[PDB]
């Protein structure tokens, strides 16, 4: 498991605009 | 493809048991130590331990009768510490998150943490309900171009 | 928004412990609110409290 790859980090980093706490990697949220 | 059984089993009942687990690990609290600590680990690993459980939550209402009848009943007791042990581990994260971010500093890593979890899942949530939304709004413009075609 | 718009409704006290003081805890959790408000912004940019 219930990680769920990434949980983490990488589910996080669905925004993950906090730099840094870290607790995610990168980067964003919006692309278009 | 078509065959993704076996990680329906380690992961649902992987999502059973180490979901049960994170009921407490990605459910942290007590008190904050960066507000879980880290819910950026912590609450939104229960968001994605509730997306993996989306497959109990959001795609059991995808998989609606699709081939058989223990998909979503099997797993559903392997959904009761499964999808609302991160759903809800992720709300008592996230309603304890923006509680922790509601705490006057609240803080420079816990509601960076915190917050980050409550803007990459309540984002993606927003994306993901306006995915179905514009999956009715998609079969709108795609099924009720079928059913209501009209012919 | 609502836990410094419930902690600000909550702040009033209504009395107003002298006769009007529920904007002075009140809008001392709306400093709080900007405090949170931008230190959320600067947290997280999609959601979670932007301004």
């Amino acid at each position: 498991m219930d990680r769920f790859q990434i949980g983490d980090e990488q589910l996080l980093r669905f925004y993950q605009l906090k730099t840094i706490n870290p607790t995610h990697s990168w980067a964003q949220d919006s692309s278009k | 493809v078509n065959t993704t059984s076996s990680i329906y089993d380690r992961i649902y009942n992987f999502v059973a048991l180490m979901e049960h687990i994170e009921r407490l690990l990605v459910a942290e609290l007590a008190e904050d130590a960066l507000e879980t600590g880290c819910p950026h680990l912590l609450e939104i690993h229960f968001l994605l331990t509730s997306a993996r459980d989306f497959q109990e939550q959001v795609v059991v209402m995808a998989k609606e009768a699709t081939e058989d009848a223990q998909r979503t009943v099997m797993k559903l007791f392997s959904r009761l510490s499964g999808i609302i042990s991160k759903f809800d581990k992720l709300l008592d994260g996230l309603t304890y998150d923006i509680v922790e971010m509601a705490r006057a500093e609240q803080i420079s890593l816990a509601i960076r943490l915190f917050k980050i979890y409550d803007l990459e899942e309540r984002e993606d949530l927003r994306i993901e309900a306006i995915r179905n939304i514009i999956k009715k709004k998609e079969i709108e413009i795609e099924k009720s171009s079928i059913k209501k075609l009209p012919n | 928004n609502s836990i410094s718009e419930m902690f600000g409704e909550m702040r009033e006290k209504y009395v107003g412990d002298q006769k009007f003081d529920v904007l002075d805890n009140m809008d001392w959790i709306f400093n709080e609110l900007i405090i949170v408000k931008e230190h959320i912004a600067n947290c997280c940019p999609p959601h979670w409290n932007i301004f």
